[PDB]
């Protein structure tokens, strides 16, 4: 009678609890998914940070647009035939 | 006497249903087996043409019918052949009728002389004959960063448009350096640093750059802005 | 009844589907830690290569190699805001 129903009813109740908690359950999937999302978001910025620097390193060892800017921005030296203007507040 | 009427009244109506159902079946069996040679293009089409959808749907090498055609295979084939379409929605209607809904990309700039980019940052390609009439800015940059250069174009463009300038080209390098091109081929060689404050310096410096260029009868070739509160200007003879 | 018995089946399958997908994310979370360590080490060696190439004594050495001259104060037009 009701014992046959109460048996399979309590099994589904305990089976629900093991789905939410425990190992690799719902909350484990939720917490790990949040961590994996934040890591690949950070690794995307780091990879862009490394690629942007590697691109300049490519133009540093006798390149073009990474050595002339350092000559202009840091050493204030120009090219011949270029009128140099200076802005003062 | 009355039951014979009710029998005949029911049998005749029964006969009229089957006979009418037989010719209706004949109407629906000799019509549902057709290659749906019709086509309805409902949408704002500016680049795609009526012959483009027809030629692309028959490029599969098979004239599909009604019950023997998957719309998911048609919408994908339209996507694989028309890069300027954003959303394809091909649907079947009746025995010999089709419905294809198309949505195109609205180009606001040109990406690497061969592609285009819209406002939402999406990239696509259009043949040069269907877009040569458009006067659009030409954005350059490394692959995958069309939206980033678009953010720079707007920010540098809104400031430049304040003092009635026209930003024609905006190029970015893999190391994130900018080199703008204005009207009359005025190359603004920007740098990797504070780009907006270098560009704002050229705006304040320009009234003096032009009044000196007319003194010697020279043309502004390029204005290098890779300094701190400074700028080197190259010249060229005017034609 | 035999109606709730099938919910056990639907839940047991959900457990396997949830556990299988979770152990895949754990293997990827560990791989992202190894990727970040490789990026940082790559980042460290890159900023060291920048100084050996961005050295002013080396920058000025090659700047004058392609016809560049230091800024001269007399030929420097000044403009006030």
């Amino acid at each position: 009678m009701g014992k046959l129903t109460l048996l399979l009813l309590a099994i589904l109740v305990w089976l629900q609890y093991s789905l939410w908690f425990g190992k690799n359950g719902i909350h484990d999937y939720t917490r790990v998914n949040d961590d994996v999302a934040a890591q690949q978001a950070t690794n995307a910025k780091l990879k862009a940070r490394n690629d942007q620097l590697f691109a300049e390193i490519d133009h540093l060892n006798g390149g073009q647009e990474a050595l002339e800017e350092r000559a202009r921005n840091e050493l204030s030296m120009t090219r011949p035939g270029e009128t140099f203007y200076r802005l003062v507040p | 006497g009355t039951r014979l009427a009710g029998i005949l009244f029911l049998l005749t109506v029964l006969t009229t249903v089957l006979v009418s159902g037989w010719v209706v079946l004949g109407w629906m069996e000799d019509a549902q087996r057709l290659p749906l040679s019709k086509l309805v293009l409902t949408g704002e089409r500016h680049y795609t043409r009526n012959d483009d959808i027809r030629q692309s749907i028959l490029a599969l090498g098979e004239p599909g019918t009604f019950m023997t055609q998957d719309v998911n295979i048609i919408q994908t084939q339209i996507e694989q052949r028309l890069p300027w379409i954003k959303q394809v929605s091909v649907r079947k209607q009746w025995p010999d009728e089709l419905k294809i809904h198309l949505v195109e990309y609205v180009p606001i700039a040109r990406w690497n002389d061969q592609h285009m980019v819209d406002a939402e940052g999406n990239t696509f390609s259009v043949p040069p004959e269907r877009t040569s009439k458009q006067v659009l800015p030409m954005l350059y940059g490394p692959e995958g960063s069309a939206n980033e250069v678009l953010q720079g174009y707007r920010e540098m463009g809104q400031m430049l448009a304040k003092d009635r300038f026209t930003l024609k080209e905006a190029a970015m390098t893999a190391r994130r350096s900018w080199q703008l091109t204005l009207n009359n081929d005025i190359k603004l060689n920007l740098g990797r640093g504070d780009t907006m404050k270098r560009l704002a310096r050229f705006v304040e410096l320009y009234p003096v750059l032009q009044q000196q260029a007319q003194t010697d009868g020279k043309r502004i070739s390029y204005v290098d802005l890779r300094y701190d509160s400074g700028a080197a200007v190259g010249w060229a003879p005017l034609p | 009844p035999l109606c709730l018995f099938i919910c056990i089946i639907l839940t047991a399958v959900t457990v396997v589907t949830t556990a299988h997908h979770t152990r895949l994310l754990t293997a990827q979370r560990e791989q992202l830690v190894l990727e970040r360590d490789a990026l940082d080490i790559e980042w460290r060696n890159l900023i060291l290569e920048e100084n050996a190439l961005g050295d002013h004594s080396r920058v000025e050495r090659i700047a004058t190699e392609k016809l560049q001259m230091q800024h001269v104060d007399p030929s420097q037009e000044n403009i006030v805001v």
